[PDB]
């Protein structure tokens, strides 16, 4: 209870999923928040890959794409500057993280290469970034490639900050569930049916949090959408609560930038 | 090869500005504002907040083409009310609502 | 695919890097990507009409040979992944080069 | 005459920072540098881009004119 | 003279001269593959 | 050829569950659907990522390398 505007009510909390109900908010703000959480949060991911030796049965572009799709820790992504905004030549410790991967095939059986084999060689300067995200019980990670005896894979990667709009590999959220008005009280949709509508259409799991419609009642034309049920799932780079906070912060930053541009141009034109 | 670069949809280039207001001669006290490098994310919010105002007689936005990340916003306000003032008020209200939402979410997650 | 043809007895084409001075009628593409043997090593990015195989054949003062290299296709580009060199049935040189590219 | 001809270079600043390519055609001040990963040609100023060795090594600026050599 | 070739059968590294007709030494195979270049190979994961 | 790192539709990381899925299918002795549910995939978009994946990497590795 901070201000009479939007309200929240968390139904479930977890390290990978968060369930909450938005109240006293409009459809536009909820949709903007969903879009920002989908494709606006900065994240650290591998951008450029240098292949030194590749004797495997996989093409260099294949391994580069697979490495670029590997999630990386981005807890302290706010302390890393953009590559284009840096004064260096190509990359440095203050704007990028360098990772090196070396693999060789010694055992007769197939030797798998996992994301845990990546080693950070740059100086993080105490920042909590660059560590590959491991969530498997065995603690192996993402399978990158498989090698047999006599094959070697040596290469070096550099990680750079980016947003999901530029490339899908920078997305921190996997899938976001958005739903409102479990019953058709607002008549925002028409239900396709053959003989019956209630029987043919299954009831949503959120129907228990709202009062069922009363038969023989006039259609409420003064009612708008104000309650939204949202579920956010994180890939693992950023926690779900931090994902939501960063989404709100990014939306606020965009609005503030628009206001600043308007004020600056008003001052210049006057 | 004719693939546009992926950073042209969110990065300002050279010679163009984020905002551009041009007066509209079709109706009195009406202006058209062009936004560069954003679309469909804050335009809907701005239109909704402008419609929430009582001194705004018209508020709409459109995207000419999905290829280019830009949209045009048209605001018509009552006599004596500058559309820029309405835009500033809508932005301030959005900022306040977002801050309140963030504070409430943090408070709820703390427990 | 490229091959060496034995015209007559001593007029045989050779795989080597041509030069603007000794050779005549060179292609408009670049030749720096070639090597001493006239074949580009795998793993080198190529584009446009760059020369991948360097072959020259004698005409019959100076200028005793003319360029006969096969450039890459103008509308295609990629990275060479495997280069194969062997001998044909008679015993001359046989060179095959492969270019790999990804199509999103 | 021009030093920037057939030498591997790295694009600095702009939207292609850190990219690796080889300059093919140079005319006036703008230099056409191809891209390794991307199948496209981008024309940028020769002074902006740094210069590297073909085999590999440290990178240097456009001071190659004074040195009149590579590496 | 410094060119390196790899046999296509036993994968034996070898170097040959211009006057030396292409063939392997650890076996009778006559198919050789050029060694990978030592230049700078950089790929963009994007 | 090899298991994808991320789901095409949403973006869930499914490249770390191939070995677990194989282990569940080969000694835990349950059908594919229950194994997929146990792994943590609830949407069919993620289920199709490993349910209809062919591992051709072994066939390539069968050939003698350099
Ligand atoms: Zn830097
Ligand atoms: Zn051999
Ligand atoms: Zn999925």
């Amino acid at each position: 209870m901070s201000e009479e505007g939007p309200q929240v009510k968390i139904r479930e909390a977890s390290k990978d999923n968060v369930d909450f109900i938005l109240s006293n908010v409009d459809l536009a703000m909820a949709n903007s928040l969903r879009r920002v959480m989908i494709a606006e949060i900065p994240t650290l991911a591998i951008d450029s890959v240098e292949v030194e030796t590749n004797t495997t049965v996989l093409a260099d572009e294949f391994i580069a794409h697979r490495l670029g799709l590997i999630p990386l820790q981005s807890m302290d992504i706010e302390q890393l500057e953009y590559s284009r905004d840096c004064f260096c030549e190509d990359h440095c410790d203050k704007c990028s993280v360098v990772l090196t991967l070396q693999a060789f095939g010694e055992s007769e059986s197939t030797t798998n290469v996992y994301s845990k084999d990546l080693v950070i060689v740059s100086n993080l300067m105490g920042r909590n970034i660059g560590h590959p995200i491991i969530q498997d019980k065995e603690g192996n990670g993402v399978l990158i490639c498989k090698l047999r005896k006599g094959q070697e894979l040596k290469l070096t990667c550099v990680a750079k900050k980016g947003i999901a709009k530029e490339h899908a590999k920078w997305g921190p959220a996997a899938a976001i569930e958005f739903e409102y008005d479990p019953w058709n009280k607002l008549k925002h949709t028409d239900y396709w049916y053959e003989q019956d509508s209630a029987k043919e259409w299954p009831q949503s799991k959120n129907c228990e949090y709202e009062d069922p419609p009363n038969e023989g009642d006039p259609f409420d034309y003064k009612a708008q959408a104000d309650t939204f049920y949202m579920n956010v799932e994180s890939v693992g780079s950023i926690p779900v609560d931090q994902v939501v906070v960063r989404g709100i912060d990014t939306l606020q930053k965009k609005v503030a930038s628009i206001l600043l541009a308007l004020t600056q141009m008003d001052q210049d034109k006057v | 090869m004719n693939a546009p670069d992926r950073f042209e949809l969110f990065l300002l280039g050279e010679g163009e500005s984020k905002l551009k207001i041009d007066p509209d001669t079709k109706a009195p006290n009406a202006v058209v504002i062009t936004f560069e490098k954003e679309d469909h994310t804050l335009g809907n919010l701005i239109r909704a907040e402008l419609l929430n105002d009582r001194k705004v007689l018209f508020a709409a936005y459109k995207v000419e083409h999905p290829f280019f990340a830009r949209f045009k916003l048209r605001i018509q306000t009552t006599e004596g009310y500058d559309p820029k003032d309405a835009l500033k008020n809508a932005c301030n209200s959005i900022i306040n609502k977002l801050g309140a939402l963030k504070t409430n979410f943090e408070t709820e997650w703390n427990l | 695919m490229d091959q060496e043809k034995k015209y007559g007895m001593s007029i045989t084409e050779t795989f080597e890097k041509p030069q603007r001075t000794n050779t005549l009628r060179m292609k408009h593409g670049t030749y720096d990507k070639l090597d001493d043997d006239g074949l580009i090593a795998p793993g080198v990015r190529v584009s446009g009409e760059d020369v991948i195989i360097g072959k020259t054949t004698p005409i019959s003062a100076y200028h005793s040979k003319r360029d006969a290299s096969t450039p890459l296709r103008s509308t295609e580009n990629g990275i060479v992944d495997q280069v194969l060199v062997t001998t044909n049935q008679d015993g001359l040189k046989f060179v095959k080069v492969r270019v790999r590219t990804t199509k999103i | 005459r021009e030093v920037a001809l057939g030498k591997t270079v790295r694009i600095r600043s702009a939207g292609y920072k850190g990219q690796l390519g080889i300059v093919k055609d140079v005319n006036g001040d703008k230099a056409t540098v191809e891209l390794h990963s991307k199948n496209k040609h981008i024309t940028i100023d020769k002074h902006k881009l740094t210069y590297y060795n073909r085999e590999g090594g440290e990178g240097i600026t456009y001071d190659e004119l004074v040195n009149r050599r590579g590496r | 003279a410094t060119l390196k070739y790899i046999c296509a059968e036993c994968s034996s590294k070898l170097s040959l001269s211009r006057t030396d007709a292409v063939r392997c030494k650890d076996c009778g195979h006559r198919i050789l593959l050029k060694a990978r270049t030592k230049r700078l190979v950089q790929f963009e994961a994007r | 050829m090899i298991v994808p790192v991320r789901c095409f539709s949403c973006g869930k990381v499914v490249g770390d569950k191939w070995e677990s899925y194989l282990n569940l299918l080969q000694e835990d002795e349950l059908d594919e659907g229950t194994a997929l549910s146990r792994l943590g995939l609830k949407r069919y978009c993620c289920r199709r990522m490993i349910l209809t994946h062919v591992d051709l990497i072994e066939k390539f590795l069968r050939y003698n390398p350099l």
